[PDB]
């Protein structure tokens, strides 16, 4: 269903989005 | 086995309760050197305690 | 029966009015470290 | 009534080990 | 039912509440990444 | 009158994730909160019309 | 007897660790 | 009825007394207990 | 602060040179804590039938009643009563206080004060001997745990008929009814509660056998090995070097147990958490929180019902529901 | 004590009573070998449960 | 952040680094107020989308948009839902909260001031400032006693909270003449905790419940103008330790206190907790199974009054240990169960046979869903009733999820408060690292034996 | 409190204070009793509780003395909420019938020497013949548990195990008195009224009683004493 396909983006989204900023952090500079 | 878990459960919070100072941090988990020839807890007053 | 439950009163009351003003009573001086 | 098997069994088991250990701590406390 | 002009945006809904699990863990993915100094 | 606050949702959605995603990235990096501030202003204020304009499109949808 | 075989084994373990707690040896070596 | 009973269970009764004595014997007692406290506080 | 009454008293109370100590927690663990001791022995001793089920079937449960230790027991109070707090001056005699189960509800009142104050006591040493305060923490568990079988069980039942009888077999009455109606076995905090003392009597054999096999010469095949030197000096016995490194060498050495405090930290909070884990299931339970319930999970493309080890259990626990208070049932749900 | 009077009841006679209903309840699903096909009456049970 | 070697606390203390660090402590706050806005929020979105109009507000899983419908936001005369505007509401008022809670926080956490007394004297403050901390309690009181004013307001003059006992199954019902007697309020507070009473589970009404209301919010804000105006006395500073982390294990005492109390309210109040949001209380079910069975057994056609048990009790009625009429079931530990469709038919002595002969209503018989499922059992993995249930229903009560959890709650910030408690009180005498090893307390006392 | 009062006060005055377990009385009323207008009546909320508790037990040496006793139930102990009737003659001849109501309750109460009477005290299916000053008759008493009943043993009546299941060597001639009877026939029993404080306005009685009654048998095991139940009824005529 695609109500399921939008919940898995979403998900993803959420969840990918925390280790993003870390990795942005890491990636450009510091003070983490 | 409840005695076991008793005794087990009486002689870590014992000894974590007696650890010394051997230190000045506030973490007393690396005031513990496996070199020196001291006990890292004092027997005296955990008997004293109990 | 109505004194027993007095005589309780008074006695729980005597041993918790102990309790709390053995505990206002400078408990937090009564220790061997320096402080 | 009366179990007298349980009685004597019950009696000897406590008084035997009992009668040797305090036989034994006299020994020992007689002579240090 | 969200009313009818939300009613799209609840498959987004549904993932909202685990967020604070997530923050927890993002917690200490950022401890992982200063290598638990 | 419905389409539009759909759209509306969708870009405060897009904007609050692109703040979620960039406002500690600005904070913690070694001087770059002093250099996007005007970015980081401008997303807050989009982020605050696009939740005023929901809010009084709510009346007429 | 039945009952007072039970009291008289309970209260002899009773008074054992009485006897354990307050006529011990005094402890030695810490 | 049988017997004579306290019939005091429930009720909501304040701190459980349903005699004026109850509450009278809990306040002298702690006030005892403050007036011993009081004039022998700060320990001398 | 050497001539005035409650001075004398502080300095006596908080004094570390008693025996015992005593302590502004003692002040009320010792008197409740008696008072239970003396109630509880007495009633174990002679106390008369009382009717637990409130349905005027009064249980013996002591031992001048007919019944030996294993199966002597302080029976819980009646289910008429509820938990409607019933002490001696609520009855109009001794006999009908007896018979509704006054005993039981003063021990367990008395008993729950007493370990609280206990725990109490514990920091309370702990700091008048400059000490560190986490051994009560430790002691949180049981306390716990008896909290949960005697007070917020039969609150969450509503009648303190559902406490845990003071005995053995009406704690394993208590036990088979508990799990006949909340399926404890298959609960997680019970499945982490029985992983604890499992683990907890593996670590501490685990350490005493580490403790006591890594020895220096000290104590020969006789009494001691004071040939060396006799008692009086510092130069200490012991081993935790090659001890770790048996225990590495056991599995993978790389598990690293080198650290003595942290060692220690573990075998404390390891049965401490699960105990509270187990303890807390209890308390869940006394709402109805209850256990897995897999019965009939698994069927067949028909629909046929596969029978499964979790519908045998489901069997034993209704086997037991149907035996349980054979006779204080009315209606079909049981729901009270 | 309890076969020669209907009032003496202890936590073991009642532990008794459980075992008694987990054997004649578990048996029928548990062994099937033993074939048990026991009707429901002959099963005990308590009051309305 | 910092490191372990300047500040001495590992990462899994890391918030003890912040312990002296006012403008990162403040972050820390801001960013968890943020939290449970952001949860209270989407929570809220979740049951609203989650919801079914037709069923009862309890069938499935809700524990908050009771919360709201108690307030009387949608709710119709029965008990029915009218419309979930004011639940989607407040969702979104609430997510949006967060979001401004959080970035505050998120501020605070990385580029705010360090440390507040340098350039904030206002907001900066040192653990052992009396009069300072007594300030900080004072504004927050006086904050709590305008939250508990709103509730008062909400249910005095803004036609709201949702009456159980009003005639007919409940109303939400705007109220009129709160009880705010002192010797009621304080009965209350000072009485019994067990079943004859219950210490603070007993109100049923709202009249004495918003009384007390404004009981709390006067007092809270004439205290916390107190604590803006005074400084603690000298008996009280030798009574308590003056340090961020007693003031922790103080707060967290009284929270602990506060969640078992909450567990109590949910497992056994059927008045805060309306009975056709969060489904029926322990005692109710119960009650009610007894009373569906004796309606069924007399409309069969034999008489329930002189019809005992197989213990010849009473299949139906018998009297409590005080001669009041009760169901004669094995429910009679729950003959204190108050409940609106039990008082019309419950007289002065007892259940009121006549009553129950004659004068018993259609809509309390058809409360039997209160009997049928949704007595509080239910499982972990849902399923349905006892524990021998087979998998046919999917329900747990919204009472039991939420007396459990706060239980659980309770007892582990008890726990933390323990720690906190000894911690501090080592803190302050200054053995909180260990024993000193040279001098240690033991080796002045005399041996005990 | 006569039953004007009792209907004044809520539930929740009168819980928890034992007012529940009380019958009402009469204030009003006068004490002639032959005052009351003949006829025939149909009573309702007949109340009816004790005051004594008495067991009649019988020594080994040939004499007749009650004795009191000790009450280990509460206050379950009252009759409530019954009716019947009564066709009153002029000259004073009654016909009180008890038909249905609360009209039993399980009492349990304790001899001297620590023995446990339980007992059923009805005055069900009660019929009454006499004048004003004094009328007695004949009612039903049932046997105390059903046929349902299990002992702790699980053996009964209708339902049970009716053999010592406990060992599967004893079922001989010795145990049928515990396994084989297991009899749940009803007693009866002997209960004389009087009539004292008669009420004119609104037709309320309010007496005294003393009943005679067989204790519980068990399960027939061994045989019934006999409880005297004393203490004050109360009924209002229509
Ligand atoms: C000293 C000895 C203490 C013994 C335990 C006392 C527990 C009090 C209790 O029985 O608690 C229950 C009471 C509520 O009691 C209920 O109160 C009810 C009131 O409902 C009434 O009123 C309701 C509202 O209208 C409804 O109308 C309802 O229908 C009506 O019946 C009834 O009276 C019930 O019979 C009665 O069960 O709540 C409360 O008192 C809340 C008070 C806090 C309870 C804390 C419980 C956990 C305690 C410790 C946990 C561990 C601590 C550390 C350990 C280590
Ligand atoms: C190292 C690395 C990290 C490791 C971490 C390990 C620690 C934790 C890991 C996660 C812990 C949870 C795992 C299970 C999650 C799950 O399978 O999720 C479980 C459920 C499943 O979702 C749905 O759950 C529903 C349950 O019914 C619910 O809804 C029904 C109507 O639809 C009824 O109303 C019913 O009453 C109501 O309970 C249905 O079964 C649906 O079919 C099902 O899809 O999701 C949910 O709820 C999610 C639960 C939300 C949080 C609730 C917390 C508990 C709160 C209160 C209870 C306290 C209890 C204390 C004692 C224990
Ligand atoms: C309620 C959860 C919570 C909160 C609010 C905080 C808050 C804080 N912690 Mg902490 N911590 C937590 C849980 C939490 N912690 C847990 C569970 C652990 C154990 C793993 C730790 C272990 C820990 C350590 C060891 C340290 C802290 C430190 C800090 C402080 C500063 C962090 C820093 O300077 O580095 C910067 C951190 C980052 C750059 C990564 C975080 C990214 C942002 C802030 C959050 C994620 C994005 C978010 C969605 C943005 C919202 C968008 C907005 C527009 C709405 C800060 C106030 C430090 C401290 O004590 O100060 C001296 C410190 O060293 N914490
Ligand atoms: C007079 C100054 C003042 C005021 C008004 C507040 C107010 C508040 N503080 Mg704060 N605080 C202050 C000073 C003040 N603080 C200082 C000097 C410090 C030291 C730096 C702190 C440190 C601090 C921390 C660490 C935290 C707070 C938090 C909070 C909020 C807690 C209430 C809540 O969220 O629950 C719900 C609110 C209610 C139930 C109230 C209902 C709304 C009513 C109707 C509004 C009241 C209006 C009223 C007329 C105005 C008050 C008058 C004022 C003079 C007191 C609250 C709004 C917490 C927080 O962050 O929350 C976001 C928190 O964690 N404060
Ligand atoms: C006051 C706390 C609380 C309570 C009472 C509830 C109650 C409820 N929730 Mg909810 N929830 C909560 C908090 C709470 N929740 C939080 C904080 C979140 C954010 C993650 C959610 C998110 C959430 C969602 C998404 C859903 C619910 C749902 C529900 C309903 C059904 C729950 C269920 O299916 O089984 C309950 C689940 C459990 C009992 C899992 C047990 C978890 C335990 C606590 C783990 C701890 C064990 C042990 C200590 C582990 C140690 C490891 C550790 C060291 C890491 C129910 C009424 C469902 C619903 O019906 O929708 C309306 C639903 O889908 N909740
Ligand atoms: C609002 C209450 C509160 C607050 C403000 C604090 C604050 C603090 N605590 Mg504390 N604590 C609390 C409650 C609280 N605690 C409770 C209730 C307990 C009992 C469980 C504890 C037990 C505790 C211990 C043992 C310690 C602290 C410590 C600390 C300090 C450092 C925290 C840290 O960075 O660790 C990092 C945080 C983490 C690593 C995350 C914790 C993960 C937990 C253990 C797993 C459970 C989480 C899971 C999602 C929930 C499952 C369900 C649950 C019901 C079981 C800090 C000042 C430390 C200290 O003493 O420093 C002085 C420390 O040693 N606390
Ligand atoms: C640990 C965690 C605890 C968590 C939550 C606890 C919350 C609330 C607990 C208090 C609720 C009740 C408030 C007081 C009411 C009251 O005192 O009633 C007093 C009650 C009521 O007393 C009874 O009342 C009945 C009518 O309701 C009858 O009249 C009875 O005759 C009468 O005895 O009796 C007691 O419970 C005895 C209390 C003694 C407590 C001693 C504690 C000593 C320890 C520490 C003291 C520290 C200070
Ligand atoms: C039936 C209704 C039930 C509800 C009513 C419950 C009322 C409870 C009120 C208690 C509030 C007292 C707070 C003091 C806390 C400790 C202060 C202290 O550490 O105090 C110590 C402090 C150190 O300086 O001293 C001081 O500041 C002195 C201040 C203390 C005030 C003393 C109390 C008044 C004394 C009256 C004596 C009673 C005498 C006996 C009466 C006999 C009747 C026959
Ligand atoms: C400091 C720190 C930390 C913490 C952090 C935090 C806590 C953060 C946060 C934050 C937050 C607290 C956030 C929140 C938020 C919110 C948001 C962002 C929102 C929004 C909005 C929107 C967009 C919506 C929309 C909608 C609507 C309106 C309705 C319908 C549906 C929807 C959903 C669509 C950590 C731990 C990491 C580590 C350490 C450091
Ligand atoms: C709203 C409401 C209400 C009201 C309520 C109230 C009014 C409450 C209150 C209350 C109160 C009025 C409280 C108080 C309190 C206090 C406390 C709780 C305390 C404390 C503390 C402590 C515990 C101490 C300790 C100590 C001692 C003992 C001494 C020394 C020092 C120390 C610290 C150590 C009602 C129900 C009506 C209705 C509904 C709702
Ligand atoms: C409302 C909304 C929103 C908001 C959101 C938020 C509020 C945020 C966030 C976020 C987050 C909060 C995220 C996160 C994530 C996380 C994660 C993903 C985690 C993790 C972790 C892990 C995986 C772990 C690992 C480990 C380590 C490292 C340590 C030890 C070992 C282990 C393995 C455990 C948005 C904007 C979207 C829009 C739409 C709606
Ligand atoms: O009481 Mn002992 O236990 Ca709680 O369930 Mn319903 O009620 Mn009886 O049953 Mn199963
Ligand atoms: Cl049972
Ligand atoms: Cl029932
Ligand atoms: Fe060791
Ligand atoms: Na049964």
């Amino acid at each position: 269903s695609l109500t399921l396909i939008l919940q898995l983006v979403a998900l993803f989204a959420v969840v990918a989005a925390g280790p993003l900023v870390v990795v942005l952090l890491s990636v450009r500079g510091g003070n983490l | 086995v409840l005695g076991a878990a008793l005794l087990c459960a009486i002689h870590g919070a014992t000894v974590e309760n007696t650890l010394f100072e051997d230190g000045d941090g506030a973490n007393t988990f690396r005031a513990f050197n496996p070199t020196q020839a001291e006990e890292t807890y004092s027997m005296v007053t955990a008997n004293r305690f109990w | 029966m109505l004194t027993l439950k007095i005589f309780v009163y008074t006695v729980v009351t005597f041993f918790v009015g102990l309790f709390i003003f053995g505990f206002l009573s400078n408990d937090p001086s009564r220790n061997p470290g320096k402080g | 009534e009366v179990n007298i098997l349980g009685l004597t069994a019950t009696a000897l088991f406590i008084i035997i080990p009992t009668s040797f250990l305090l036989i034994l701590y006299v020994k020992t406390a007689a002579s240090e | 039912k969200l009313p009818e002009a939300y009613a799209p945006f609840s498959p987004i809904v549904d993932v909202l509440p685990i967020i604070p699990v997530l923050f927890i863990l993002l917690a200490f993915v950022w401890q992982a990444s200063v290598s638990f100094r | 009158m419905t389409s539009i606050l759909q759209i509306a949702l969708l870009g405060l959605v897009l904007v609050s994730f692109a703040l979620v995603v960039g406002v500690p990235v600005v904070f913690a990096s070694p001087n770059g909160w002093t250099e996007n501030k005007g970015v980081v202003f401008s997303g807050l204020s989009v982020w605050f019309l696009l939740v005023f304009a929901v809010g009084v499109f709510n009346s007429f949808a | 007897m039945e009952a007072l075989v039970y009291t008289f084994l309970l209260i002899g373990t009773l008074g054992i660790i009485f006897f354990s707690i307050f006529f011990r040896e005094p402890p030695r070596i810490a | 009825l049988v017997d004579d009973r306290m019939n005091g269970d429930g009720t909501g009764l304040p701190f459980g007394v349903n005699d004026g004595i109850l509450g009278w014997v809990i306040a002298g007692t702690l006030g005892t207990i403050w007036a011993i406290y009081f004039v022998s506080q700060k320990d001398l | 602060e050497n001539t005035s009454l409650w001075a004398r008293f502080c300095e006596w109370i908080t004094s570390t040179e008693n025996r015992l100590y005593i302590g502004w927690f003692g002040v009320i663990m010792i008197p409740t804590l008696l008072t239970a001791i003396s109630v509880y022995i007495i009633a174990f001793i002679a106390a008369p039938p009382v009717d637990i089920d409130g349905i005027r079937e009064p249980v013996s449960g002591s031992l001048l009643y007919g019944n030996n230790i294993i199966t002597g027991a302080v029976v819980p109070t009646s289910n008429a009563i509820g938990l409607h707090f019933y002490p001696i001056w609520e009855a109009a005699s001794l006999d009908e206080w007896l018979y509704n189960g006054g005993p039981y509800q003063l021990v367990v009142c008395h008993f729950f004060l007493g370990v609280c104050c206990y725990m109490g006591r514990e920091w309370e040493l702990s700091y008048r001997l400059g000490m560190r305060p986490w051994i009560a923490v430790a002691y949180s568990a049981p306390v716990a745990a008896a909290t949960a079988v005697f007070i917020i069980y039969p609150i969450g039942q509503g009648s303190f008929s559902d406490g845990m009888p003071l005995g053995i077999s009406g704690t394993f009455n208590f036990m088979i009814v508990f799990q006949a109606e909340h399926n404890i076995l298959m609960h997680p905090f019970h499945m982490f509660g029985v992983a604890g003392v499992f683990g907890g009597s593996l670590f501490s054999a685990m350490h005493g056998s580490l403790v006591t096999s890594s020895l220096i010469r000290e104590t020969t095949e006789n009494e001691s090995a004071n040939a060396g030197y006799k008692f009086g000096q510092e130069e200490e016995t012991y081993n935790i070097v090659a001890a770790h490194g048996y225990f590495g060498r056991l599995i993978f050495q790389y598990a690293s147990f080198n650290n003595s405090r942290s060692l220690h930290f573990f075998l404390a909070v390891w049965p401490v958490v699960c105990i509270w884990l187990t303890a807390l299931g209890i308390s869940t339970m006394a709402f109805n929180l209850n256990g897995f319930n897999f019965n009939q999970s698994v069927v067949d493309s028909n629909g046929r019902v596969l029978n499964t080890w979790a519908d045998i259990i489901n069997r034993a626990n209704l086997g037991m529901e149907v035996m349980h208070e054979r006779n204080a049932h009315n209606f079909p749900l049981d729901l009270a | 004590r309890a076969a020669e009077d209907p009032e003496f009841e202890t936590f073991y006679t009642k532990n008794i009573l459980l075992n008694e209903g987990i054997r004649a309840w578990m048996a029928a699903q548990d062994q099937p070998h033993e074939k048990l096909t026991l009707p429901e009456e002959v099963l005990p049970r308590g009051n309305a449960l | 952040g910092r490191d372990q070697e300047t500040t001495g606390f590992a990462w899994w203390a890391g918030n003890a680094r912040l312990i002296n660090l006012s403008g990162k402590l403040l972050g820390a706050h801001v960013a968890h107020a943020g939290l449970i806005v952001f949860w209270a929020g989407a929570m809220n979105l979740f049951e609203v989308s989650h919801f079914v109009p037709e069923k009862p507000m309890y069938e499935q899983g809700l524990i908050l948009l009771p919360h709201i419908a108690t307030l009387g936001y949608g709710v119709g005369p029965g008990g029915e839902v009218l419309d979930t505007f004011p639940y989607f509401v407040s969702g979104v008022l609430h997510l949006i909260s967060s979001a401004v809670l959080g970035f505050g926080g998120v501020y605070h956490s990385l580029i705010g001031p360090e440390t507040l007394e340098e350039s904030y004297p206002f907001f900066g403050y040192v653990w052992k400032d009396k009069n300072k901390m007594t300030n900080i309690l004072g504004y927050h009181l006086i904050i709590l006693g305008c939250g508990a004013w709103l509730l008062v307001l909400k249910a005095l003059y803004f036609g709201g909270v949702y009456d159980t006992w009003a005639p007919g199954g409940g109303d939400v019902r705007i109220i009129s003449n709160p009880t705010t007697n002192a010797a009621i309020i304080f009965g209350y507070i000072v009485k019994s905790p067990f079943g004859g009473d219950g210490w603070i589970v007993s109100v049923d009404n709202l009249e004495d419940i918003i009384g007390g209301h404004i009981w709390i919010g006067t007092l809270c804000i004439l205290g916390g103008i107190w604590h803006i105006y005074t400084t603690p006395w000298p008996w009280a500073r030798r009574a308590f330790v003056w340090s961020g982390e007693a003031y922790l294990s103080y707060s967290l005492a009284a929270v602990s206190l506060m969640g078992f109390t909450a567990c109590c309210f949910a497992w056994f109040n059927n008045t805060a907790y309306p009975s056709e949001f969060y489904g029926p209380t322990g005692p109710e079910a119960s009650q009610a199974q007894a009373f569906t069975f004796l309606v069924r057994d007399q409309r069969l056609g034999a008489n329930v009054a002189s019809a005992q048990g197989p213990t010849g009790l009473g299949k139906y009625l018998m009297r409590s240990p005080t001669g009041e009429i009760i169901f004669g079931g094995e429910t009679m530990r729950f003959w204190d169960f108050r409940g609106p469709w039990v008082e019309p038919l419950r007289g002065p002595s007892g259940l009121d046979l006549v009553k129950l002969k004659n004068d018993i209503q259609p809509w309390q018989e058809r409360r039997a869903a209160e009997y049928m499922t949704h007595a509080p059992l239910g499982s972990l993995n849902s399923v349905g009733g006892v524990a021998t249930e087979i998998n046919a229903v999917n329900f747990v009560s919204p009472r039991s999820w939420l007396a459990t959890s706060h239980f659980c709650l309770g007892f582990f910030f008890f726990v933390g408060h323990l720690w906190h408690a000894g911690r501090a009180r080592a803190a302050a005498a200054g053995f909180e690292k260990g024993i000193d090893r040279v001098d240690e307390p033991v080796l002045s006392m005399r041996p005990l034996d | 409190l006569t039953y004007d009062e009792l209907q004044g006060l809520t539930y929740l005055q009168v819980k928890g204070t034992g007012i529940a377990n009380t019958c009402p009385v009469v204030e009003q009323g006068t004490s002639n009793v032959r005052e009351l207008k003949p006829g025939d009546y149909k009573l309702e909320k007949f109340c009816m509780e004790p005051t004594s508790f008495t067991v009649k037990e019988e020594d080994a040496k040939g004499r007749e003395e009650f004795v009191k006793t000790k009450l280990l139930t509460r206050l379950t102990y009252g009759l409530d909420g019954m009716n019947g009737s009564m066709k009153i003659n002029n000259d004073g001849s009654v016909e009180f019938r008890e038909d249905e109501g609360l009209d039993y309750a399980a009492t349990t109460v304790k001899l001297p020497g620590g023995e446990y009477v339980p007992f059923l005290f009805t005055i069900k299916e009660f019929d009454g013949k006499g004048t004003l000053d004094s009328f007695s008759g004949d009612f039903l008493v049932p046997s105390y548990r059903g046929s349902t009943f299990l002992d702790p043993k699980g053996r009964g009546g209708a339902t049970g195990y009716d053999n010592a299941i406990a060992l599967p060597a004893k079922a001989d001639a010795d145990e049928i008195q515990r396994l084989n009877n297991k009899s749940y026939t009803p007693g009866k029993g002997s209960a004389v009224f009087s009539v004292a404080k008669v009420d004119t306005e609104t037709g309320e009685i309010a007496g005294v009683f003393e009943s005679i009654q067989p204790s519980d048998t068990e399960m027939g095991a061994h045989p019934a004493k006999d409880i005297k139940i004393t203490g004050l009824w109360y009924g209002q005529l229509t």
